[PDB]
């Protein structure tokens, strides 16, 4: 469990599940506002 | 004597390993120190044969990357045939093929992107694919879904056996060395097993499955009302009322009277009207021939028992005129080192995957495959492209084993040794055929540019003022066209159309193949394909040669096979290795594979394609211009490059747009390689060290002190991003005008 | 049984087989050599056979 | 190919493009199944 | 770059629609139809097999600076 969890904090795979989540984010927030240009909450 | 030799749990499973990077070679274990260690780590991950020197972990390892890459390569194909399953129009296109477009690939709707899914006909809307898939399953007698589930679970399944395999024959039962080092029993398993055996199934299944159905389908029948594949195998009374010879049963076959089956195991030749293709009993009969052939080659040598041939024997015992005493140690040399069978295989794959290209595009044997053009050019262009790749890489595996793996002490071989004492010769001859190749090949092309611009259409190298004509290649036509007369009685008709004469092939008002005629045109392209291959050989081949000394450098085996000078002394000595000779090879073998590409899609294009009105009147796509705008350099500008890029810059706004963007993209890529083929390191690493310096400044120096590449490192970087632009370019060119114009 | 391809076949056969014997036995002769034998003989009668019959 | 399929095709000409084009919209609707308004976040789970 | 952008510019400025540059010089794929390959068709016309006019040489140049500029490559 130790050594599995070591190669799970190595560059490749961490870099990997972050830009996964940021671009699942991403794609979530865009289809909830499908389109927008200016800010116009204010 | 031959025996099954394994070694116990040779190494145990661990996750320890995982955690510490570049466990392999101690120099990366150590730790990283700058940024290159990280580039380091990927580049010597394959290299088995440094990381130790016995050949029984490396042949282990070999056989294990083996059993991964089947599995990979399982993976693929079950993902391709659950497309095919869910998301298809293939029972669509099934009962209307020539008007409906094939599509297995459906875009989603998040930002926009939508428009990607075009009008591809049969009540879908995806995009159309070029892989030539549903041919295959029409040919093969696939006529629903659930079979496609099934073929994509069973693909799975293997998938998930290989990878078990290959996981099994590493940690639990690895083979020794001797097992490795017998290759007699290996090419009998091989010839008689692997490839006899795979044929007559294919055959078997042929001769039951698919020549039922596909009859079926071609007298008229609905696809939904075709009886299953099984029930031709149950009822015998269904391929009575078919084929009436299976009412025999197999009693002919042993009999002696083959002359029965003579229904369905034909050799007419030729193309089928009804599908513009090759007769599937042809198929079926070759594939049996070839089972035959095989099974009968793969008894000849001497594995366990009296009878057979040794290879050493064979090799040993040649006496002739040329060669003499000559192949004596070249059996252990062949099976000591792996290198040297890696680049014969390369060749040879690469030879192979050529001659199929050539002979898919000449002789279409799936239904339906000619009429679709975007088919045939991407089939063709794709094996070609491997075909140069796997070429290429050939050579720098022979020059890898002629540094590192060759000794003229142990292991003695006299032919190699006379083809080294005369380099110079070779190397020179060569250069003088590249060179009178070349000046006579562009030449041609200037002095027809020069006379056309100079108001002097007389003076030109052309069919109408100076002609010169293939004679050789236009006999050859003749004998093949005039060959199923008097030399091959046993066929009606010639093995292709595209011999000069016959009649014309069309289907469902589209032209399948006609013959196709041989000029000036022709004559000069082939002389300028000649050129280049030459001058992709001849580099090879210095690069090759000159590997292990030189007269300027008089020890380059010392320093290795991957280095990038040896000095600014001796007036310079950048790119001496052998590494930086395939690197300039890459170059020609891309240049070549582009000028083969673009003469066979104009040619095809102006002579052959087209469609066919009532009357019987046949207009081709660009009108037949090869012949008189091909022989000028402005004629291949205009005609061709200005001409047929007007589909890809206007399909803005439409469902072929992303092509259109592509189109730009792999532009971009291909200047981007120029950044890393025209500057040095020195530059970039004074300008990282001011940048580290202001890094400084704010406490966010990092430990592993950033580092310029090296290098072979910049250019590897510089070819691999030309070529990935180029071929990016070509791609999208290519396929967006034949969707839009075919 | 009596038919011209079944005494063709058999004379091929015992012919190749009797040409393989010299040039639990007096003379070494495994299953190999006999299986080795038999093979040839049928190849060279189907040969022989369908030549004829072709004519 | 005994005319007599060829006769079952002509009878059964009818309700053959039907059910082609009902597997042709369902395949294409299972990228939209979300967008419909079916399938939704509740009974997903083994669903679809 | 610079010339690029002087030469649209005033090529439709004097063609007489100014449109065209206004729509589509805000992305690449404009630059490239609308000024290159546009302009280019009565350039490499300069002699076709038919005949030729008196913009032949430039043709001829044209293509010149092309083979030089491989060459340095
Ligand atoms: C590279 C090949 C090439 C070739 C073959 C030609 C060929 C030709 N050109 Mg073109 N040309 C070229 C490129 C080429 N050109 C280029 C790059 C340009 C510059 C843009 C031009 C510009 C040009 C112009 C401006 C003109 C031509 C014209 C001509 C013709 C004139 C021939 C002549 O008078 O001298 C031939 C002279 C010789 C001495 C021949 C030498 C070769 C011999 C036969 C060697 C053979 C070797 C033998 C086998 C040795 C074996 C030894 C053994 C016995 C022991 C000829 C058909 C002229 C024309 O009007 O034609 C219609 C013309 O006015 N050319
Ligand atoms: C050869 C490799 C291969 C490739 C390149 C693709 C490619 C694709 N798949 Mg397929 N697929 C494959 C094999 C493959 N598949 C296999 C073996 C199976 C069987 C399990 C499937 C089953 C499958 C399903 C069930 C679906 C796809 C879909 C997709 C698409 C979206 C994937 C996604 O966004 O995941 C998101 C990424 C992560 C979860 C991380 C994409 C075009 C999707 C589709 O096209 O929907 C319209 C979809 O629904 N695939
Ligand atoms: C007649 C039986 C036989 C068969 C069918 C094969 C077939 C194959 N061998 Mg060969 N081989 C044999 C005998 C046989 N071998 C013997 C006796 C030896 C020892 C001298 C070798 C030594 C050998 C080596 C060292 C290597 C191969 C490799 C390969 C594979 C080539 C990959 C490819 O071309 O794709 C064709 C793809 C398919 C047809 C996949 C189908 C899966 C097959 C049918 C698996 C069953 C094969 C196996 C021999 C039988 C199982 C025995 C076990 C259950 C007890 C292929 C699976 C190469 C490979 O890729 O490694 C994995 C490889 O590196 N072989
Ligand atoms: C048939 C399979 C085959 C095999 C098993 C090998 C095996 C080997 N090769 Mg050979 N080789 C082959 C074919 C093959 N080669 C071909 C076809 C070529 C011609 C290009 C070469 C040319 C070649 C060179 C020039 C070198 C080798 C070397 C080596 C060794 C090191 C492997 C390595 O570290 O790579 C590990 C993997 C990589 C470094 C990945 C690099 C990234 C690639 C280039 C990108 C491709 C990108 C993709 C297609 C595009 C999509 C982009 C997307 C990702 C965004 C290894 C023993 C190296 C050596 O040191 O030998 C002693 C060496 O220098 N090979
Ligand atoms: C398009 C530009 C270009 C051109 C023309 C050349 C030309 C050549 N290359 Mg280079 N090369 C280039 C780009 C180019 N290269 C690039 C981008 C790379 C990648 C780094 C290389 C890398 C490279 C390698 C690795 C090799 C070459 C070699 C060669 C030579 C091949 C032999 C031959 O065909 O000569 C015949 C001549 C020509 C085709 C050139 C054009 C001549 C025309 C016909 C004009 C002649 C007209 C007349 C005589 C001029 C007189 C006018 C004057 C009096 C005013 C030739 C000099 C090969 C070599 O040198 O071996 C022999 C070789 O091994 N090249
Ligand atoms: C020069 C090369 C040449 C080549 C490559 C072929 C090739 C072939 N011949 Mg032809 N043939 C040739 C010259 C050639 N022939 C000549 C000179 C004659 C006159 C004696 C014939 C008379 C001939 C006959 C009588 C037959 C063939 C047949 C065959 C085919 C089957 C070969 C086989 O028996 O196994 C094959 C296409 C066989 C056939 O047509 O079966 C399909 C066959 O029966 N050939
Ligand atoms: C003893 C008499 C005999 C006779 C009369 C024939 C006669 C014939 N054989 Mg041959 N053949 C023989 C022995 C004989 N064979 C033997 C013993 C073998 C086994 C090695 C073969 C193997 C053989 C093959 C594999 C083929 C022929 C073919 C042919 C026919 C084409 C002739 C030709 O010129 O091809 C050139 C011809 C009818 C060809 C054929 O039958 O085509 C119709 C063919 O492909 N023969
Ligand atoms: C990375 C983070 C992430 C986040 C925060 C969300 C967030 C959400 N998802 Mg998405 N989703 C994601 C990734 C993510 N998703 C991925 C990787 C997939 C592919 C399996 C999906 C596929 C998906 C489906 C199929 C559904 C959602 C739905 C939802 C909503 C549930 C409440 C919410 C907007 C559900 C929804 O509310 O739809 C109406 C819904 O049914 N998501
Ligand atoms: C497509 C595909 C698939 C599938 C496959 C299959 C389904 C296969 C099958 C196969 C098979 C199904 C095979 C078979 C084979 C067979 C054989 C190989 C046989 C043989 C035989 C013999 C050799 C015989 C002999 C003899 C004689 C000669 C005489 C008398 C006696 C006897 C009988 C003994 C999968 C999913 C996987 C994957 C993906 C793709
Ligand atoms: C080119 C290529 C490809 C393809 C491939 C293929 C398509 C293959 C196939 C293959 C095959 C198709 C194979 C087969 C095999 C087979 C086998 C291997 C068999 C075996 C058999 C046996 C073993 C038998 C046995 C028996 C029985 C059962 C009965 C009687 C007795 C006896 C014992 C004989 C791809 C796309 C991937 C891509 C890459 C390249
Ligand atoms: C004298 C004597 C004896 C006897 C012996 C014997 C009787 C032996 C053997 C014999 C024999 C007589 C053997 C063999 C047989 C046969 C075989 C072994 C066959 C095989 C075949 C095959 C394998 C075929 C194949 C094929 C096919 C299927 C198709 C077409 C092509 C071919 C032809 C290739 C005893 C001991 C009693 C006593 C003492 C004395």
């Amino acid at each position: 469990m130790r050594d599995l969890k070591t190669y799970l904090s190595v560059a490749p795979v961490i870099s990997t599940l972050w830009f996964a989540a940021l671009a699942g984010l991403l794609i979530e927030i865009n289809r909830l506002f499908p389109d927008a240009l200016i800010f116009p909450f204010f | 004597e031959v025996k099954i030799l394994v070694d116990r749990d040779p190494i145990k499973t661990s996750f320890e390993e995982w955690a510490k990077p570049g466990h392999f070679s101690r120099t990366i274990a150590k730790g990283p120190d700058t940024t290159t260690w990280i580039w380091n780590l990927h580049a010597d991950a394959h290299d088995f044969d440094s990381h130790t020197s016995d050949l029984e972990e490396i042949s282990r390892k070999v056989f294990s990357a083996h059993f991964g890459q089947l599995s990979i390569i399982f993976l693929w194909l079950s993902g391709m045939y659950f497309h095919g399953a869910r998301f298809s129009n293939y029972e669509a296109w099934l009962s209307d093929p020539t008007h409906i477009g094939p599509s297995a690939q459906v875009v989603w709707s998040i930002v926009g992107q939508e428009i990607l899914n075009g009008d591809v006909g049969g009540g879908f809307r995806g995009i159309q694919i070029t892989s030539g898939f549903f041919q295959i399953w029409r040919a093969s007698g696939i006529t629903s879904e659930l079979q496609l589930y099934c073929t994509a679970i069973g693909g799975l399944v293997f998938a998930a056996l290989m990878l078990f395999a290959g996981w099994f024959h590493y940690h639990k039962a690895a083979p020794k060395l001797a097992w490795f080092q017998d290759v007699e029993s290996m090419l009998n398993h091989h010839l008689a097993g692997l490839l006899g055996l795979g044929s007559l199934s294919w055959a078997g299944h042929q001769v039951h499955v698919s020549l039922p159905i596909n009859q079926f389908l071609n007298a008229g029948v609905d696809p939904k009302e075709i009886p299953l594949p099984h029930e031709f195998i149950l009822n015998r009374d269904l391929l009575a009322q078919l084929y009436p010879s299976f009412a025999e049963g197999a009693t002919p076959f042993f009999t002696l009277n083959w002359s029965k089956y003579a229904e369905f195991l034909t050799f007419r030749g030729g193309l089928d009207p009804v599908t513009g293709g090759l007769w599937l009993t042809d198929i079926a009969h070759h594939h049996l021939a070839i089972a035959i052939l095989f099974l009968i080659a793969g008894h000849m040598y001497r594995t366990n028992w009296g009878i057979g041939h040794g290879i050493k024997d064979i090799l040993e015992a040649h006496k002739g005129p040329f060669t003499g005493q000559g192949h004596k140690g070249l059996y252990e040399i062949l099976t000591t080192s792996w290198h040297a069978q890696l680049s014969i295989n390369l060749a040879m794959l690469g030879s192979l995957t050529i001659v199929v290209a050539h002979h898919m595009y000449s002789m279409p044997p799936y239904p339906y495959l000619a009429t679709d053009y975007g088919t045939q050019l991407s089939l063709f262009t794709h094996h070609m492209w491997i075909g140069g790749f796997l070429i290429v890489g050939a050579a720098a595996h022979a020059a890898i084993f002629m540094v590192r793996d060759y000794d003229p002490t142990t292991r003695y071989n006299d032919l190699l040794d006379r083809v080294l004492r005369h380099r110079d010769a070779i190397i020179s001859h060569l250069n003088w055929v590249c060179i009178f190749l070349g000046f006579h090949s562009f030449g041609l092309y200037i002095h027809n540019d020069t006379m056309s611009a100079l108001g002097r259409p007389q003076d030109m190298f052309s069919d109408t003022a100076i002609q010169l004509q293939p004679v050789f290649a236009q006999w050859i036509q003749n004998t093949h066209a005039l060959a199923p007369g008097t030399t091959a009685p046993g066929a009606t008709t010639s093995t292709s159309l595209t011999w000069g004469g016959g009649d014309l092939v069309a289907v469902g008002g589209k032209v399948a193949l006609l013959p196709i005629p041989l000029g000036t045109a022709d004559f000069l392209v082939h002389h300028i394909h000649a050129f280049t291959i030459h001058v992709t050989v001849l580099i090879l081949l210095k690069g090759v040669l000159f590997a292990r000394s030189s007269r300027l450098i008089p020890d380059k085996a010392n320093l290795g096979f991957r280095f990038p000078c040896d000095g600014p002394g001796r007036g310079g000595t950048c790119q001496v290795s052998a590494w930086d000779h395939v690197f300039l090879g890459l170059f020609w073998m891309y240049n070549a594979i582009s000028v083969v590409i673009f003469h066979f899609s104009w040619k095809m294009q102006s002579d052959v394609w087209g469609s066919i009105s009532d009357q019987g009147v046949v207009t081709h796509i660009t009108g037949g211009n090869f012949a008189q705008s091909s022989i000028t350099i402005n004629g291949w500008l205009r005609d061709f490059l200005w001409a047929q890029a007007s589909q890809v810059i206007q399909s803005y706004g439409s469902s072929l747009s992303a092509y259109g963007l592509f189109f730009l993209g792999a532009h971009f890529v291909w200047a981007f390689s120029l950044m890393f083929l025209f500057s040095g390191r020195g530059y970039w690493q004074e300008l990282i060290e001011s940048i580290v310096w202001a890094h400084n400044k704010l406490k966010v120096a990092p430990a592993t002190q950033p580092r310029a590449l090296s290098i072979v490192q910049g250019r590897a970087v510089g070819v691999t991003h030309y070529l990935l632009g180029g071929i990016a370019t070509t791609w999208a060119f290519f396929l967006a005008r034949i969707i839009a114009v075919g | 049984i009596g038919s011209s391809t079944n005494l063709i076949m058999v004379t091929s056969t015992t012919l190749m087989l009797f040409a393989g014997r010299f040039g639990g036995d007096p003379a070494g002769f495994t299953l190999a050599d006999t299986l080795a034998c038999g093979t040839v003989g049928h190849i060279i009668g189907v040969g022989v056979v369908l030549g004829l019959k072709n004519i | 190919v005994i005319d007599e399929y060829l006769e079952r095709s002509k009878t059964n000409k009818e309700l053959n493009d039907k059910k082609r084009l009902a597997t042709s919209g369902a395949n294409f609707a299972r990228a939209f199944t979300v967008q419909f308004g079916s399938c939704k976040f509740p009974e997903n789970f083994t669903g679809c | 770059w610079v010339t690029f952008y002087w030469h649209w510019k005033h090529i439709t400025l004097w063609q007489g629609n100014v449109s065209q540059f206004n729509e589509s010089s805000t992305y690449l794929m404009g630059w490239l139809r609308d000024y290159l390959w546009l302009n280019s068709s009565q350039l490499i016309n300069g002699y076709n097999p038919f005949g030729m006019n008196s913009l032949s040489v430039w043709a001829w140049m044209f293509l010149f600076g092309h083979l030089v500029w491989a060459t340095g490559f």
